């Protein structure tokens, strides 16, 4: 079963914030790319260095 | 008087026990302190017999100007038996106990301008390595030495000590670092070196909790597990991330799990053997 | 500094030092205690007394003096140290005979320093002896003079059950205590007073 491994940051987010990445997600200039997949409602597998952007959009949006 | 050696030797006894391995000594050397008692000393074992020369010096503060002179007269010894000696322990110990011999200004300066211990302080005090207790009595040390000399005018060691000066790369370290602790020693050599030679030498607050707490928001950096062969392997690898304690998340029905970077690699031995 | 303070030091002498197993330490002690306070300032000074069984002797009389008084201490004491009056074949001293002298050069150096201004001054005892009943009228007269005077009678029992001192502190304002652990002896004086 060790077939595959992804590098990958794992975001344990809230089930009201977590809808707000994958918006962020689409709809979204250069994006699109943050979000590899949706593992549980709580967490996602997303981005690397797109973490830094969803936090601080994240932040500056409301 | 032969009661006094009767009861000073029965706490004699009790630190000669308990001497090997811990920090038993201090509370009884003390007691031990007041009631050629260096020449007598020596014979004991070293650990403890520093403890107790250490206070000693410490404790005198008429006769007492006898005993000043009649220490004054071992003073040798005991510098001997410094060196030679030279854990963190112990290191504390023996620059404890050459402090004391400092203040009481029993020891020569010459001889100690040239001798292993001034070097070995200033090798503590320069390592990033040594905890925090080492350097307290490192520095402590380096202030006695300095404090020892009221002259220079005749003070060889008064060259020695400017070994303080090699001090500063080490302030940068622990400055750098958030060790507080360490910094204050280091300006207080500072201010003891200027010291000796100085004249030689020419609500509102709710909002900022909130606002430090702006500053540490979470995710975790991870790699993520996909398409295992059979359900014997995900439990298996599954097993030896949760006992290596670095599962973020696991879900056996998807055949997935996740692991942060720091047990990436006892992951990648694990899929290697077994 | 200001106020002269005089500070008499009555020891008892008793063979009870036997007991005690040191004198010779206690008196290295006492030394000790005398340089610090006569340190502290100017204007302290120092009276030592010794209270024997037989009878009371003043081993000495400032602290450019103390090698004098260290030497003048050594040698008064050794003279003291005499068979009569051994162990306890008496078991008490004669404090009365000590207070009384304390109290005649108290007075002296008051004289003198009245033609100055006020002088302040105790008097410690180190108390190893027992009191008897023959005792009491003589050590009562002395300590009630002192407490007219208005001069504070400190005491630190080693050992051994002196009432009538005990009641001296009280009656005196002073202080007292019995010392657990002798061998702390320093630092009752030092901490104590």
């Amino acid at each position: 079963m060790v077939n595959v491994l992804k590098g990958v940051l794992i975001e344990c987010d809230p089930a009201m914030k977590q809808f707000l990445l994958y918006l962020d997600e689409s709809n979204a200039l250069g994006k699109k790319f943050i979000i590899q997949d949706i593992d549980d409602t709580h967490v996602f597998v997303i981005a690397e260095l797109v973490n830094v952007l969803q936090e601080r959009v994240g932040e500056l949006m409301d | 008087p032969g009661v006094l050696d009767r009861l000073y030797g029965h706490p004699a006894t009790c630190l000669a026990v308990f001497r090997e391995l811990p920090s038993l000594a201090k509370n009884w050397v003390m007691r031990m302190l007041f009631l050629k008692k260096e020449f007598s000393k020596a014979q004991e074992e070293s650990t403890g017999l520093l403890s107790g020369l250490r206070i000693w010096h410490t404790q005198l503060l008429n006769l007492r100007i006898a005993l000043l002179g009649g220490g004054k007269a071992w003073s040798d010894d005991t510098s001997q038996l410094g060196p030679d000696k030279h854990v963190l322990h112990f290191m504390v110990g023996s620059p404890s106990a050459a402090v004391s011999q400092d203040l009481a200004q029993l020891l020569s300066q010459a001889g100690l301008m040239k001798s292993t211990e001034p070097g070995e302080p200033p090798c503590i005090t320069s390592a990033g390595f040594q905890f925090l207790l080492l350097d307290t009595p490192a520095q402590l040390w380096y202030f006695m030495l300095q404090y020892l000399q009221t002259a220079q005018s005749r003070g060889m060691d008064l060259v020695e000590i400017l070994s303080f000066l090699f001090q500063l790369s080490f302030s940068t370290l622990g400055k750098d670092y958030s060790v507080e602790g360490m910094s204050d020693s280091l300006l207080n050599f500072l201010q003891h070196l200027r010291e000796f030679g100085l004249v030689f030498q020419r609500t509102d607050q709710i909002r900022l909790w909130e606002l430090e707490r702006d500053r540490l928001r979470f995710t975790e950096g991870v790699l993520y597990n996909q398409f295992l062969s059979q359900v014997d392997f995900e439990l298996l690898l599954a097993h030896a991330r949760e006992l290596g304690v670095l599962v973020f998340e696991n879900s056996a029905k998807r055949l997935m799990v996740v692991t942060p970077a720091g047990h990436s690699d006892v992951k990648r031995f694990w899929k290697r053997q077994k | 500094e200001d106020e002269l303070n005089l500070l008499v030091i009555v020891v008892d002498a008793n063979p009870i030092w036997w007991g005690k197993q040191t004198l010779s330490k206690c008196i290295d002690a006492v030394m000790v205690l005398g340089n610090s306070h006569l340190f502290m300032n100017r204007s302290n000074k120092l009276a030592v007394i010794a209270s024997h069984i037989q009878e009371s002797r003043f081993l000495y009389p400032k602290y450019e003096l103390l090698t004098s008084a260290n030497e003048v201490i050594v040698e008064e004491i050794k003279d003291l140290m005499t068979k009569s009056d051994i162990k306890g074949q008496h078991t008490e001293t004669l404090l009365a005979g000590s207070l009384a002298k304390a109290l005649c050069y108290i007075h002296r150096m008051n004289k003198e320093v009245k033609d100055n201004q006020e002088m302040k001054s105790r008097i410690l005892v180190i108390k190893a002896a027992e009191d008897s009943a023959l005792q009491y009228m003589n050590f009562m007269n002395v300590i009630f003079a002192a407490q007219k005077q208005n001069i504070l009678i400190d005491a630190c029992v080693l050992d051994s059950d002196s009432g009538l001192l005990q009641q001296a502190c009280d009656i005196t304002g002073g202080l007292y205590l019995k010392v657990p652990q002798m061998p702390s002896l320093l630092q009752y004086l030092l901490w104590v007073f």
